[PDB]
DNA sequence: CGGGAAAATCTCTAGCA
DNA sequence: ACTGCTAGAGATTTTCCCG
DNA sequence: CGGGAAAATCTCTAGCA
DNA sequence: ACTGCTAGAGATTTTCCCG
């Protein structure tokens, strides 16, 4: 399991834990409060 | 360290120290104030330092919207060659959108698009024609204008192309065109020192001859390679290297320990 | 016949990227194409190459200076 | 290098192009141009009514290849746009018209002086029945015209395979384009050599074809000859 | 070329074409391109991809004004350090900003402040002020902030410490204050694993250190050297090696062809 | 002699061709049309 | 590592400390250190008044380095943030007050807790005569008060020098501070290392004190002997 | 008298940058400090460097380790 | 095998808004 | 389950040409 | 002299607005 | 005549420790 900590959308506010669901090159999909987001790594860190 | 650990998260919970800070104050090891840190929410304030890499197949083009001296400019391009197409349209709605991309996938083969999420692009008639076209849609995350860097260059250059040739139009559709036509075929560089015209003619077809080409091969190349397994379909022997596909995953394996039949 | 069509096919340059690195890498020559990978040779090291990150070419104005 | 006796056999034989033989010999295209020495940017225009509206039509005569699209009004302005838009997608180095009002108007003058085409003034008609089928095929699939023209176009240029090989307009005009790219690049490198002469063993001047890693290919007296690189010197005249 | 070039300054002045486009098409020599490119003033659209250096002298300072909450924040940062002072401020004033900079002058050895252009540092007051401490005003180009780059990413770090801090006070301008002390203290790296605080002290000390014992060294070692010249100023024998000043010029020579008086 | 071709301040259009009257690491002083102004060599090119 | 004997010789004959030894006789501080064993952040906090407005001075009582401001009301609130300011600025582990209203209202209190700040309830007077002295020497030299204030503290920081030196309070204040940041990375080393044993030759257990590059420095029974690093072994207990 | 001077003198560590690179390259020995230069020495390498462009420390925490 | 000059490659920036 | 890029300017290294 | 792990260094990004 | 920078995250290379 991972923690994830992420900007999502013109928001500069970081949210997190969610859950990491699917990691790939460029982006991830996590679960935040059964909100299913997709962020690039660019604005996300994985614990 | 059990002292200096609990001493280290006091004080992280009113300053929020960085790990050197707790690992020079209170003697820790380096990896035990990293643990520190990392488990403090606040903390957490940083992305990783990377960039994807967008899509560069030969079938994909980006499309997005430009402003220019108050009107609309929608322009698209070919990711693999950097050939673009451009055109001025009365308003950004989705009716103009779908026809510029019915105009598109009659002219080039279009196999997959990739837009922002404008409404322009999102509405449900850019839908219907790129369902009719047999187009494939892309969208990107929201509000990541990285997604689309390409279109997002093209826009750069093409404004610096019809900065240069303004003056030679009286409307700013004409100079679009002239644009157009200045990148995809009066400047040269990159891959193969092309224009954009002639690099998207090489990978369309490269792509063709490419396709048929191999389609012979596998139809007359055909064996099974045994390896270290299962009878593997050979791709490719030579120079004493193997390259094969078990059970669609491909591999390259030296010649030793690898028996073609 | 056949090798007549594999010296074809390995006349295509290949330009490509690894995963994390921005800069695209010289031509490579093709060896074989699927729908998904492109296995290429650079400098007698035989990659696999996803087909979103290769750029496949000929190069006319190679082609034709020989 | 050691074909081109064999290439020029083969040629004296059967009349063989240069694409054949540097192509089956192996050799560099300037010396089977050498040997064998020893249309695409032409597209028809003309405008079609359908429905009251006027289609704008433009087709590549090696391919067949078609743009159309729904124009306003018959007018110079509307055709000298079309123009620039299609030599702006395509090369485009003649056209030919109908000496119609439109296509002789100051207007599309100037944008062929400036995208550099010549103007002239069959296949086109032909071609406009065809579009008109397919766009009386797919009318009911769309509510406008100028959609149902887009439609067609398509379906012409991709979805229509015919010829000897089985291609379409679409891949027909690319590899053309591909073709005709060669040409140019072959034509390039041997105006960028036909400017040097070689001296070799010395003997007279000699019209240079290639430089390769190697050896130095020549033509002297109406003759090929391979000569090792240091055996001769390369000046530009 | 005469003939190619003329077809080729033709084709420009209309399309602008760039050097290898001209050089493909008119078979030019690329040198003959790029001076035909050279030559049109519509296509100069690009400049160096450099950057340049900020100055880092001990005694330099940025200043600049930041809003947080709808508050003024004056912050103002060794740069040679990275130690910061920050004041929330009724309004960005030139009566306030001189009282600030009157303060940090009386607080820290300030030779230099270096700014932008905003009206409260650029205003007659801050000038006096600056003129009473004996202080040099160093002002950027304008509209570059990275002429600032320092104090800007200061901003950037001051800010992003409020955040975290910003639940523990009740007012902004305590908040500022946590957070002045949590970057000058409680956050280590850079040159030295120090903390921002340490640092200024040790880059302070060593200046003054540094100059005593030079001053003291070349009270003692009094010499001449002549190289390859004048009569130079020893400045350093060593290694084989010799530095001299030759009319207020600093250069490395060996010690062959350097005879020491 | 040189020419400089500047983008001077917030206006995105390049102007000049002015003369060089001094050049230094990060920045160059030019006459353009007897105003004398100071560019970042970012925001320059000198030919 | 040779002038060990010759550091305890001196230190026997002298009773000098560890920064003379490694200074004259080239030797790791913690060497030093374990031979001779073989203030900076305190600040005064008083409030003054003058023309009647209230200052509230600090002083670093091993400098003299003054730091002060005209507060608005002489309350808890101002003097809380007067000195989060001042522990943001330097570091300052301990503060002498007088048991005023506002020293020791739980507004400081907590803001000592925050900062790190100890609490205890005569250089303030003398300090805040010579302020006095420098402000009424250049009080027509502002219009306001706080500003001919801060003209003072800058006075006395940096253009008044007195005692051994001739220095000023500024140069004082960094030279305390830097050698107090010397003090705490010593112990930070000494902290680091005296959780080691050392056997070497194998003898009993030994203090290592140094692991240089060539040697690794110990002691044991109360002497100190250099021993070469392949000649012994180096575990942590 | 003198010597002691000059060890003293280059046990101060200086970070520097040259002109066009923006990393700031790791410690370096003072040799000299006037009004405007520094110099240095770089892995036996005598550069002369703008006061400018260096950063004369001491480091503490390594005077104190040896 | 040696330099010199030209070609080729590499490094890095703004603007896309 | 997706993803920064492109083209020009200058600097630096390679290649080629004649010895 | 050999690996393994940890330290040190390097590479690269956002935000400064 | 002036000038992008800083700190964290992850990747990669060095160093050190015991053999
Ligand atoms: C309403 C639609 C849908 C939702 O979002 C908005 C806002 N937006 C913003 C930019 C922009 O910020 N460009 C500057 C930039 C910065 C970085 C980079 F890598 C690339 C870049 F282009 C666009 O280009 C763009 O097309 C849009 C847009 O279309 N929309
Ligand atoms: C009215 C004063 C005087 C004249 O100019 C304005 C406007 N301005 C704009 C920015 C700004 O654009 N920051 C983003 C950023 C971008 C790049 C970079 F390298 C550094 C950066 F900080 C400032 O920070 C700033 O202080 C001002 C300001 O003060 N003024
Ligand atoms: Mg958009
Ligand atoms: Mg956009
Ligand atoms: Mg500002
Ligand atoms: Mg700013
Ligand atoms: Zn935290
Ligand atoms: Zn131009």
């Amino acid at each position: 399991n991972f923690r994830v900590y992420y900007r999502d959308s013109r928001d500069p506010v970081w949210k997190g834990p969610a859950k990491l669901l699917w990691k790939g090159e460029g982006a991830v999909v996590i679960q935040d409060n059964s909100d299913i987001k997709v962020v690039p790594r660019r604005k996300a860190k994985i614990i | 360290f059990l002292d200096g650990i609990d001493k280290a998260q006091e004080e992280h919970e009113k300053y929020h120290s960085n790990w050197r800070a707790m690992a020079s104050d209170f003697n820790l090891p380096p990896v035990v104030a990293k643990e520190i840190v990392a488990s403090c929410d606040k903390c957490q304030l940083k992305g990783e330092a990377m960039h994807g890499q967008v899509d560069c197949s030969p079938g994909i083009w980006q499309l997005d919207c430009t402003h220019l001296e108050g009107k609309v400019i929608l322009v698209a391009v070919h990711v693999a060659s950097g050939y673009i197409e451009a055109e001025v349209i009365p308003a950004e709605t989705g009716q103009e959108t779908a026809y510029f991309l019915l105009k598109l996938a009659g002219r080039w083969p279009v196999k997959t698009v990739h837009t922002d999420n404008g409404s322009n692009f999102t509405s449900t008639t850019v839908k219907a024609a790129c369902w009719w076209a047999g187009i494939k849609q892309k969208f990107a995350i929201p509000y990541n204008p990285q997604s689309q860097g390409v279109i997002e260059s093209m826009n750069k250059e093409l404004k610096k192309i019809i900065g240069q040739v303004r003056d030679q139009a009286e409307h700013l559709k004409t100079a679009v065109q002239m644009a157009v036509f200045i990148h995809n075929f009066k400047r040269k560089g990159g891959i193969g020192g092309y224009s954009a015209g002639e690099r998207i003619v090489d990978i369309i077809a490269t792509d063709i001859q490419t396709k048929e080409l191999q389609k012979q091969i596998t139809k007359i190349q055909n064996f099974r390679v045994y390896y270290r397994k299962g009878p593997a379909k050979l791709l490719w022997k030579g120079e004493g290297a193997v390259v094969i596909q078990d059970n669609s995953d491909i591999k390259v394996v030296p010649r030793r320990k690898a028996k073609i039949i | 016949e056949l090798q007549k069509q594999i010296t074809k096919i390995q006349n295509f340059r290949v330009y490509y990227r690894d995963s994390r690195d921005p800069v695209w890498k010289g031509p490579a020559k093709l060896l074989w194409k699927g729908e998904g990978a492109v296995v290429i040779q650079d400098n007698s090291d035989i990659k696999v190459v996803p087909r979103r990150k290769a750029k496949i070419i000929r190069d006319y104005g190679k082609q034709m200076a020989g």
